[PDB]
């Protein structure tokens, strides 16, 4: 279904707002398969590049999805378990530079969610994956 | 951090360009991922004039291009090699030797 919408779209296209929040939420837990995969079962490892590649387009295409994805992503009210997947991601999506301007215009919801991972990891360790968070921030894009 | 660099280049004093490029050779080689970030702005500053009034100015340009050359390998620079040459042909088709 991810596909259609990424090969359907045009400029006449009338999206409904009924089914953007569906998206967005059908989109980011697809995306969380992708992260957690640890290995373990050797079949769900082939089927990773032909998910990530439909699962990115469909940002690209809709500027309003990326908001409501990011408009929901957030915490204090997720345990710490999910932590280091949720963060994986975010810092992943400043990559990939189709999705630049993307993120640009939607600057201040990023920048709430970092402060959130920085505030309750207060006392703990390096967690050098939320160290690399705040300097790829400040390095592949403008602070 | 680079934005900050950027400005101290168009600035309009002389003088103070020359700490800038000292400090971006430094900064690009500690992080070798600030080049591929921001491309096209890097090469539109430096590139822009090519032809300063003190010596020294263009020398340290030329060395940030000697550090900043191993980096970029092709496609990106590709469709700013006219707008090189613009600077390059002007530059070298002048009055002063």
């Amino acid at each position: 279904v991810f596909g259609v919408i990424c090969k359907l779209l045009d400029h006449t296209c009338v999206v409904s707002e009924t089914l953007l929040p569906f998206l967005a939420s059908c989109c980011y837990s697809l995306l969380y398969f992708l992260l957690t995969i640890e290995k373990g079962e050797a079949e769900h490892l082939r089927k990773r590049d032909k998910l990530w590649g439909v699962c990115v387009s469909i940002l690209a295409l809709l500027p309003r999805v990326l908001r409501l994805m990011l408009q929901s992503l957030r915490v204090n009210r997720v345990g710490p378990e999910e932590l280091p997947v949720v963060g994986q991601l975010l810092r992943l999506l400043l990559q990939h530079a189709p999705l630049r301007t993307h993120m640009l215009t939607n600057a201040i919801l990023v920048q709430q969610i970092i402060k959130n991972i920085t505030t309750l990891k207060s006392g703990s360790v390096q967690e050098q994956w939320l160290t690399d968070l705040h300097y790829c921030f400040n390095v592949y894009i403008t602070g | 951090n680079i934005k900050d660099l950027l400005s101290q280049m168009h600035h309009y004093n002389a003088g103070v360009k020359q700490s800038a490029l000292l400090g971006l050779k430094d900064l690009l080689s500690q992080y070798p991922f600030i080049i591929d970030a921001h491309l096209s702005n890097i090469l539109s500053e430096v590139t822009a004039v090519f032809t300063d009034k003190d010596a020294n100015v263009r020398l340290a340009a030329v060395q940030l291009l000697q550090f900043l050359a191993p980096k970029i390998r092709a496609e990106q620079i590709s469709p700013f090699f006219p707008l090189v040459s613009a600077h390059l042909s002007s530059a070298m088709t002048h009055i002063t030797e």
